[PDB]
């Protein structure tokens, strides 16, 4: 709760976010990590969860910092890249899955993630 | 212990068919609390989930979920995110809750559900709603009205023919109405998970939506039976049944949707619809808004 009002005093949460958590802040907890059998393709966001083992699967809304705060979302058009979907997060980085997206890319070729899955 | 490996347990006709008196519910284990790997309503969605699959569900293209209650006090909604990974990946999700939330739902309503105006017939209904006040127990346990009454007459009237509903019950939030419609489906049940097997929670299914009197209930007396089931049915906390998910998404079974008048639903019709083959409803888009009630 404290995070989250960090975000709706600046005009950029994205950083706003990442330094909180850099700096030592506890990063947003309840996100909505999903029961999925570790058998998926491994993609960064996906209509189905497709972790595979060595990855967990959010609930995307959850991992979105602009919607669990509530503020506009950057894309152009409008929509939220996540809500609706599910994220697939490295499980070493499962401390911090909001944190995660914020940081990260899927390859807009090959749909992984950039450094975690993507090969090009 | 095989029934550790099921999702839960499920109201059996040997006490359906009982007759006693209401009594106070007593479990051995109350409010014990299972570890889990994730929110416990998790588990106890996918449960829920995995016992409708072995239900007669009608499951058509851009099928039609409303899910009423799917809010929390984290501001978070685990079930919603459960719906979207079991439901078909063109099924219209709307859910709804009191407080402000955020889910994976296509539509998010806020406010009471009295608000949620369901302007075209929807498939299958699930709620988790539960009122607070339900707490303050004072003198006997009476049926309750709250959002009862809005799930009754949605039942009446914004339910397709072959559609399916899973609204969360306990000791004491129940209503004999929402009972008593039950016998308006092909078949029902309450569904106990097994995560949350120390509660009286129980999740009362109405398979198959016929609009006529299949069964009749008299809805006293059937939750008096549903706590004797409770008192008398050992359930140890379990989520065994999630270790294979393999199976676990609805199945893609393509079911029609076709547009009859009263007068042409024959014994075959009744026959389809009974079986999850059928439903009969528009065909038009969706329209679920929010109403600005007085
Ligand atoms: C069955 N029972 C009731 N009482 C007495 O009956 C009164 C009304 O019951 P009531 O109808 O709430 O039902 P229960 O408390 O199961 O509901 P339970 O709370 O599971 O669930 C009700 C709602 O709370 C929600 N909820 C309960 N725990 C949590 C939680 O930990 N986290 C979240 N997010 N929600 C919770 C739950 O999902 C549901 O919406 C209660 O106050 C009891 O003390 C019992 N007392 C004893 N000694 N032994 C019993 O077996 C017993
Ligand atoms: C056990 S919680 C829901 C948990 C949620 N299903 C999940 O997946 O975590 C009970 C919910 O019922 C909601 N509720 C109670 N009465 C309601 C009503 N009349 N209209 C809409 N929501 C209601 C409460 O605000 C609360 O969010
Ligand atoms: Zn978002
Ligand atoms: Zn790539």
């Amino acid at each position: 709760s404290s995070v989250l009002s960090l975000v709706n005093f600046t005009v950029d949460p994205q950083k706003a976010y990442l330094d909180f958590v850099n700096a030592g802040g506890a990063p947003l907890t309840n996100c909505v990590k999903m029961l999925t059998p570790k058998t998926g393709t491994g993609i960064a966001i996906s209509v189905k969860p497709e972790s595979t083992a060595d990855q967990e699967t959010y609930g995307g809304a959850s991992v979105c910092l602009y919607c669990r705060a509530h503020i506009e979302h950057p894309d152009v058009s409008g929509v939220c890249k996540y809500k609706g979907k599910f994220v697939q997060i490295p499980a070493q980085c499962v401390r911090d899955p909001v944190g995660f997206c914020l940081s990260n890319t899927p390859c807009n070729v090959c749909q992984y993630w950039i450094g975690y899955g993507c090969n090009c | 212990a095989s029934a550790d490996w099921k999702p839960g347990h499920a109201m059996p006709s040997l006490f359906k068919v009982q007759n006693v008196n209401l009594e106070r519910c007593e479990l051995a284990n109350y409010k014990q609390s299972i570890p889990m790997p994730v929110h416990m309503n998790i588990a106890k969605y996918m449960q829920l989930c995995q016992y409708l699959n072995t239900c007669t569900l009608a499951v058509p293209a851009n099928m039609r979920v409303i899910h009423f209650g799917a809010g929390s006090d984290k501001g978070i909604a685990p079930g919603t995110s459960v719906l979207r990974q079991w439901l078909p990946t063109d099924a219209i999700i709307i859910d709804n809750d009191l407080n402000e939330f955020v889910s994976d739902a296509d539509i998010t309503l806020f406010g009471d559900c009295v608000t949620v105006r369901v302007g075209q017939q929807v498939d299958l209904v699930i709620s988790d709603m539960y009122d607070p006040t339900t707490k303050n127990v004072t003198g006997s346990n009476e049926s309750k009205a709250l959002f009862f009454t809005y799930l009754c007459n949605l039942i009446n009237n914004n339910l397709a023919l072959g559609g399916s509903v899973a609204i969360k019950i306990t000791e004491h939030s129940w209503s004999v109405e929402l009972y008593e419609l039950m016998g308006k489906f092909a078949w029902w049940t309450v569904f106990c998970t097994n995560a949350n097997a120390s509660s009286s929670e129980g999740f009362l299914l109405g398979i198959n939506y016929l609009g006529t009197i299949k069964e009749n209930i008299d809805g006293g007396a059937m939750h008096a039976n549903y706590i004797f089931w409770r008192n008398s049915t050992p359930m140890n906390l379990s989520t065994y049944s999630l270790f294979d998910l393999s199976k676990f998404q609805l199945k893609l079974k393509g079911t029609p949707v076709l547009q009859l008048k009263e007068s042409q639903i024959n014994e075959l019709v009744i026959s389809l619809l009974s079986q999850g083959k059928l439903l009969i409803r528009d065909n038009d888009t969706l329209s679920v808004s929010t109403d600005v009630l007085v």
